[PDB]
């Protein structure tokens, strides 16, 4: 269970990685509603998620699990699926992430 | 168009602070170098801007139509954040011309069809009829950046 | 910070600075290259209440918030005629007219 | 150092420096006692005139956050044709 998290741990930080960066930069962050001058986000997402509020619940251990780690990450995308159109920018970029997140969270 | 923006599409943190007393209006210029008007700013206030590294900015008087002063000059251009650090754009009041002044004063007072009813002299007729806007301001600035 | 004033004595008006800690007699030596009048021949008011020349214009109330270039703050002068002081008179400025129709 | 005289309509003397009263076009225009008398501005607005010039001097160049310069509704007309006329 231990090399769950351990391996999940290292799986975000390949999602942090430069060579991702062209597409996973608007996901580091949480969502800043007040900079995109996004008024109805915070009624449309009932819980939003990002990647840097993984790595501190992460290193602050409060994932039971790893499929509890997925669930974060998986609620990051389709907040980004939920409230933006299908063929805006931003949800070609959430899919290219999403399967480098896939790809490695499949082979534990 | 000269005064543009670049598609770099690199993304650059900037804060908006609106240091006068009015609203400011945030001008954006596009890549083919038109200007296109964003949320407005209450006065003393400021937030936080999601922008791009080398596209323009020129912001505006919401009501006496005038440009306004950013970081002590007319054009603003955000940079590549450095070390994470947030870029600041202090957007405050220029001294204007007392002529250009009272003219702010004397259009928010009245109609622009009662103009020629005040008793002025009639070249100041003109003066009021004269509004300023982003297209005239561009076109000053394009010409010094074109003989320069 | 520095203080924005308006000498005023009859109908002569004198736009000048100084600072808070500037005393009422160097605003004298102000008034004194200026009109030609040596300190002793005058007397400086803060809207009829005379001030020393020992005092600083802060201490006077004179604040770097009232005396603004845009709206300075006005001091009171009069000249001794001869033998005494003058009364201290200040004529006020003309008056705006009514004002247009078409405006407000 | 030096200053000048400003002569209203109505007889009122503005003694200013000479640099602030530079600003204004038309004084420039009729400088290097010194002094000018102008007949048709009255002294409630030439006094404000005298106030932008420090006004002028002070904020031009400046790092600070700049205030409006106030102006009554009341003497907007009047305050209007003399900036025009003194081209300040
Ligand atoms: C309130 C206020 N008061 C006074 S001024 C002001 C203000 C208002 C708006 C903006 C606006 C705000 C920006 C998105 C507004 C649309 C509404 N949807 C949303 O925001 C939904 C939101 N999507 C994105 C996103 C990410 C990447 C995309 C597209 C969308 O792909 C573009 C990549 C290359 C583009 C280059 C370019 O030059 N792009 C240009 C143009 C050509 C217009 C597109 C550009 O963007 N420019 C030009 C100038 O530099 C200003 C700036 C601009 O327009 N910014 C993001 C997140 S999280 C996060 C951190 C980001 C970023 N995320 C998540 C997880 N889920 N969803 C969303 C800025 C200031
Ligand atoms: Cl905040
Ligand atoms: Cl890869
Ligand atoms: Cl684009
Ligand atoms: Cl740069
Ligand atoms: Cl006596």
């Amino acid at each position: 269970v231990s090399e769950q998290l351990k391996c999940c741990s290292g799986i975000l930080k390949e999602m942090f990685a430069k060579k991702h960066a062209a597409y996973a930069w608007p996901f580091y962050k949480p969502v800043d509603v007040e900079a995109l001058g996004l008024h109805d986000y915070c009624d449309i997402i009932k819980h939003p998620m990002d990647m840097s509020t993984i790595k501190s619940k992460l290193e602050a251990r409060e994932y039971r699990d790893a499929q509890e780690f997925g669930a974060d990450v998986r609620l990051m995308f389709s907040n980004c699926y939920k409230y933006n159109p299908p063929d805006h920018e931003v949800v070609a970029m959430a899919r290219k992430l999403q399967d480098v997140f896939e790809m490695r969270f499949a082979k534990m | 168009p000269v005064l543009r923006s670049v598609n770099s599409r690199e993304p650059s943190q900037v804060i908006f602070c609106n240091r006068s007393p009015r609203v400011v209006l945030p001008v954006w210029l596009n890549f083919d170098g038109e200007p296109q008007p964003y949320p407005t700013l209450p006065p003393g206030t400021g937030r936080r801007i999601h922008s791009y590294r080398g596209h323009l900015w020129l912001f505006r008087d919401a009501g006496t139509h005038d440009g306004l002063l950013v970081n002590q000059t007319e054009l603003f251009v955000p940079s590549l954040n450095v070390d994470g650090q947030p870029i600041f754009a202090n957007i405050t009041l220029p001294v204007y011309t007392l002529k250009e002044r009272c003219l702010q004063v004397v259009r928010s007072l009245v109609k622009p069809e009662n103009y020629r009813r005040l008793d002025i002299v009639r070249s100041l007729y003109e003066d009021l009829e004269d509004h300023p806007n982003v297209q005239k301001d561009l076109e000053r600035l394009t010409q010094e950046r074109i003989a320069h | 910070m520095d203080v924005f004033l308006m000498i005023r004595r009859h109908k002569t008006t004198i736009f000048t600075d100084a600072k808070e800690s500037s005393t009422v007699f160097e605003l004298k030596r102000i008034v004194e290259g200026i009109l030609k009048r040596p300190p002793d021949e005058q007397r400086l008011y803060k809207d009829d209440q005379l001030l020393d020349d020992g005092k600083t214009l802060g201490e006077c109330g004179f604040t770097s918030q009232t005396a603004r270039p845009q709206a300075p703050a006005t001091v009171g002068l009069a000249f001794r005629a001869d033998d005494t002081f003058e009364a201290l008179c200040i004529e006020p400025f003309s008056s705006p007219p009514e004002l247009p129709d078409v405006m407000k | 150092s030096m200053y000048v005289k400003l002569i209203s309509s109505d007889g009122h003397e503005f003694i200013v420096k000479r640099e602030h009263a530079l600003t204004s076009g038309t004084i420039k225009a009729m400088l290097s006692t010194n002094e000018v008398n102008f007949r048709e501005i009255p002294s409630h607005v030439l006094s404000k005139v005298c106030m932008y010039f420090t006004y002028k001097v002070r904020y031009t160049n400046s790092s600070t956050e700049i205030p409006e310069f106030p102006i009554a509704p009341e003497i907007a007309l009047e305050l209007l044709m003399a900036a025009n006329f003194l081209d300040c």
